[PDB]
């Protein structure tokens, strides 16, 4: 068969979940397309308003501005999980590049010092 | 035998009893009902069996008269869909240790219907068979299980 | 482009001109305000089958929602005239 | 207005379509689209090319390789 | 595109998709026009299973075997249109496509250099602020007051009037320009 | 807008998840949040993580580039899965024979060319000849400085 | 302009055949042309020299 | 070919091109005269060839760049010039499959004396 991925998802048409379905489920398809119905019958009445000349405000595009700037720390919990992985995330790859930059700058510092790297045409440090 | 099916099947439509738990018994109104009857009852999903006795014409004829057209087109075109349901191995032991005897079934899942292996799998377990204490055969009892019993 | 515009009288000729080009139509029977499913009597395939042909005829995709619906020559010639915008 | 050619002047007949509709017709079946596809195949597009006639183009204007350089 | 989508597709066009994908990936793979009229009616010799199945639930499961057959045996690149999404040209032409607001922003010698085509769109806009009084009174009273509503908007039920929900539909840019 | 429509907190109740729900246009039975898990997400839905090229492409859509109706809910990664990103579209052959397939054409290469590399190919032939002590007076070298005498002879 | 046709041939200009068949029989006549005045893509040298019927004496002997 | 025999047979009898010539030259042959080369420094240097070029067969390469500098512009009057010096490239050729032949007959002889 297809193999389903998080990053190649299954398609609707090939998904099981679409042949074996329930009035419930049409019930939640029917009140989808309904809802659907309203929405779009606001945003067509506020675009074919001519006495409307500015924008159309999108409460949803606000709505998700709003979640991705200025929700994130109110609605922080501290949890040994998230600080574990945020200070992992923060703090180990500066410990992991300072190992780097010492061990070649000592290597380049031993290594002048003791005269084995030349510098044969290097004017512009 | 329903403590076999709710733990071999667990996740599954096939964990619940036919007859369905206490707490949803008693919730169970007309309406539910009637969807239940316009949804699993439906006509190509029935047969007509009549055994000895009969006229196959006469059978076809009644049917005609009485037992067309009961449904057969759904309501939202919502079909039902059989799934293949999960096989999960697992124990469950309900100790009633003041009760006198003790019922215990093992069963590994087998084929199924559709699949042509019943006959192989069914004389499998007749060679097994059966045995219960009011049976005159004893020990010279041929299945060795139940000689060994 | 190079391609000429396209004529109301022109879709029609053209819509008409593969229409009579299928098997199960009689082309004394066919004109343009005729049903394909009580009025030629075709089956449910025909009528995609007939969508197939305006794909190929015409160069550009009807969508399967607008092709369900459409079931006689008249509204897919002011079909496929509302989708390349057409002044007659 | 376009001038339209007539359907009546696209047959079946002297097309590869004819054998795929009697083959078909053996099979016990009939092409609904076969009388309209007949264009690509009957008329002045009949007659399939060959490798010379695409890629030797030309060559026989092209055998004109004079040895009067003297 | 100018209609608009159910809330469930039915048995039918879920079948009728089936045959529309079935039939360009066809020509998709058999490029030849007699392999594609061959195996079209190939597809005919299958779909006559599909003709009179009753149950439905054995119409579905064939539906599902038909799909994963689809699936299995589907073209890697599909056959795609100039004019279809994922296609060569699908919306080439935006740089036509700037609408009937931004006319209003012109320069009053830009709007004299076209004369009559301004009083024309003073004219439709007249049209547009005389009808949408009574096309906002329309819908307020063909809105059913029950749970389920449509996507398709009513016609001009009053004679004389605009069907209402005209504007964006009318004043499209054209697909092909020039 | 006010602070009743804005987003905040976590839904802990089943009245304010219908309140979240009908905030964010949303069905209450289809109301699945982001858990718990003190990443800020809060009271935001989980649409399932389907790009935007998966959605109907002729049906006529209010944000057109983005394939989104108006009022309704913008996924959290919508910036994410916008056309010009990461497409979501279903294959036409699956993700693990697909990475098989490629990882397995990789290493086959990479291993082919370390046998290339192996055995190197030569040609039934010696070194190019150059005279004059190989050209140490044209390599770069000190002309007062006798240079090592290497000799090229004829055959 | 072209008055273009339905379902048939357009009507060919003598410009346009006659310019792309001039063209392949003037790269045809260059093929030719090159082929009989240097065969070289053939040919290349006269032979290349195979080590297996080189005698020893102008190989140099290998002492005993 | 040599190619096809060195993998997966002896390459003890075959020869690998990296060590070439591993023997001393002074075995098998009597004396050899070096291959006096007939452009001189001078003459090469002022010629400025290219140091993959500075063959033991630049005398017709100079001479080759000689006459198309002398025949400009009529370029296809200088394809005897290419020709010898394509010729001589090819004695560098043979003087080098020689060598080669030579070695692989030499280690046959190395390999019938062990
Ligand atoms: C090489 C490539 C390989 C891979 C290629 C692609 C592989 C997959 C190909 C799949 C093709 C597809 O199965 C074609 C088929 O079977 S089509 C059948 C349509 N036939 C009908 O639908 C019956 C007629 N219909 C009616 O009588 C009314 O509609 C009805 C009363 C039922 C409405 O009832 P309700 O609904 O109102």
């Amino acid at each position: 068969k297809y193999k389903p991925a998080p990053l190649a998802t299954l398609p609707s048409t090939l998904d099981p979940a679409e042949y074996d379905v329930s009035p419930e489920t049409r019930r939640a398809q029917v009140e989808r397309l309904s809802i659907r119905a309203r929405l779009k019958r606001e945003y067509l009445l506020q675009y074919n308003d001519p006495k409307r000349v500015s924008h159309i405000e999108d409460p949803a595009l606000i709505r998700w501005t709003y979640a991705r700037s200025a929700n994130i720390y109110p609605n922080f919990r501290p949890t040994p999980k998230n600080s574990l992985l945020g200070a992992v995330a923060g703090f180990g790859p500066l410990i992991f590049w300072y190992y780097v930059f010492k061990t070649d700058r000592d290597r380049k510092e031993r290594l002048i010092q003791e005269g084995k790297l030349d510098r044969k045409f290097n004017i512009s440090y | 035998f329903d403590y076999l099916h709710a733990t071999a099947f667990q996740g599954t439509p096939l964990a619940q009893a036919v007859e369905g738990p206490s707490e949803n018994v008693r919730r169970l109104s007309r309406t539910d009902l009637t969807d239940y009857l316009n949804r699993h009852y439906k006509a190509p999903r029935m047969v007509l069996a009549a055994a000895g006795g009969v006229e196959h014409q006469q059978l076809l004829d009644l049917a005609q008269k009485h037992l067309s057209s009961v449904s057969r087109v759904y309501e939202e075109d919502a079909v039902p869909g059989l799934t293949p349901c999960r096989f999960t191995g697992s124990e469950i032991r309900h100790r009633d240790d003041a009760l006198p005897l003790a019922h215990v079934a093992i069963a590994v899942e087998g084929p199924g219907w559709a699949n042509p292996d019943n006959v192989t799998l069914q004389v499998a377990n007749a060679i097994i068979g059966h045995y219960d204490c009011t049976y005159g055969g004893g020990v010279h009892l041929s299945s060795p299980l139940a000689s060994v019993a | 482009s190079d391609a000429p515009p396209l004529t109301l009288d022109g879709i029609k000729d053209r819509v008409l001109y593969v229409l009579k080009l299928y098997d199960k139509i009689d082309p004394e029977k066919l004109s343009v305000n005729s049903h394909f499913m009580k009025d030629l009597g075709l089956d449910s395939l025909d009528q995609v089958e007939i969508i197939m042909a305006m794909e190929d005829e015409f160069g550009f995709e009807i969508p399967d929602i607008d092709a369900e619906k459409l079931m006689c020559p008249q509204e897919i010639v002011d079909y496929i005239a509302d989708k390349k915008d057409v002044y007659e | 207005k376009m001038e339209l050619p007539d359907y009546r002047q696209w047959k079946i007949e002297g097309t590869p379509l004819e054998t795929v509709q009697k083959k078909l017709a053996a099979r016990g079946l009939r092409d609904p689209w076969a009388r309209n596809e007949a264009w690509r195949y009957m008329g002045g597009f009949a007659g399939n090319i060959t490798f010379p006639s695409v890629i030797l183009k030309g060559f026989k204007w092209g055998f004109a390789a004079f040895v009067v350089a003297l | 595109a100018f209609c608009a989508p159910p809330a469930y597709l039915t048995h039918q066009q879920k079948v009728l998709r089936l045959y529309k994908r079935a039939l360009r990936h066809l020509e998709s793979w058999c490029i030849h026009r007699d392999k594609y009229r061959y195996f079209a009616c190939l597809m005919r010799a299958r779909f006559e299973e599909h003709k009179n199945e009753k149950d439905m639930m054995r119409a579905t499961q064939l539906l599902r075997e038909a799909e994963e057959e689809f699936w299995q045996n589907q073209h890697p690149q599909p056959y795609i249109f100039p004019d279809s999404p994922g296609g060569t040209s699908f919306e080439r032409y935006e740089c036509y496509k700037v609408p009937e607001w931004c006319l209003d922003y012109w320069h009053p010698s830009e709007k004299a250099m076209y004369p009559d085509y301004f009083s024309k769109r003073e004219q439709w806009k007249k049209l547009r602020m005389e009808s949408w009084d009574r096309e906002v009174k329309q819908l307020q009273e063909e809105t059913s007051p029950d749970g389920i509503m449509t996507e398709a908007l009513p016609p001009a039920r009053r004679e004389g009037d605009l069907p209402p929900l005209w504007w964006h539909i009318v004043t499209r840019p054209r697909e092909r320009p020039t | 807008m006010t602070k009743d429509m804005l987003p905040g907190s976590y839904p802990r109740t089943p009245e304010e998840r219908a309140a979240a729900a009908k905030k964010y246009n949303m069905r209450v039975e289809d109301y699945e949040p982001y858990p718990d898990d003190g990443m800020g997400y809060g009271d935001y839905p989980m649409l399932p993580n389907r790009s935007q090229h998966e959605r109907d492409p002729w049906y006529q859509w209010d944000h057109s580039e983005l394939r989104m109706n108006w009022g309704e809910p913008i996924h959290w990664d919508l910036d994410m899965y916008i056309r010009n990103r990461v497409d979501t579209s279903p294959t036409p052959v699956s993700w693990d024979v697909m990475c098989k397939h490629l990882f397995g054409f990789v290493a086959f290469m990479v291993f082919m060319f370390w046998v290339g590399h192996v055995f190197p190919s030569y040609q039934p032939v010696g070194p190019k000849q150059y005279p004059y002590n190989n050209l140490y007076l044209e390599r770069g070298g000190d002309p007062t400085k006798e240079p090592e005498p290497v000799v090229h002879y004829d055959i | 302009h072209i008055q273009p046709r339905y379902r048939e041939f357009p009507q060919l200009t003598r410009s346009q055949v006659i310019q792309g068949e001039f063209l392949s029989s003037l790269m045809w006549f260059w093929i030719l042309w090159r082929f009989w005045h240097d065969s070289d893509a053939v040919l290349g040298h006269f032979s290349y020299p195979d080590p297996s019927q080189w005698t020893d004496e102008e190989l140099g002997i290998p002492p005993d | 070919a040599h190619l096809t025999r060195r993998y997966l047979w002896d390459a003890s009898v075959e020869p690998d091109p990296e060590k070439i010539p591993s023997f001393p030259p002074d075995l098998g042959f009597p004396e050899r005269k070096e291959r006096v080369m007939v452009a001189t420094q001078q003459e090469m240097m002022d010629a400025q060839l290219t140091l993959q070029q500075r063959d033991y067969c630049a005398h017709y390469l100079i001479r080759l760049l000689k006459c198309k500098r002398d025949s400009f512009p009529n370029f296809l009057a200088c394809k005897h010039e290419q020709h010898d010096w394509d010729y001589c490239e090819h004695l560098d050729y043979v003087k080098r499959m020689k060598e080669f032949e030579r070695e692989r007959r030499l280690l046959q002889r190395k390999k019938r004396r062990a």
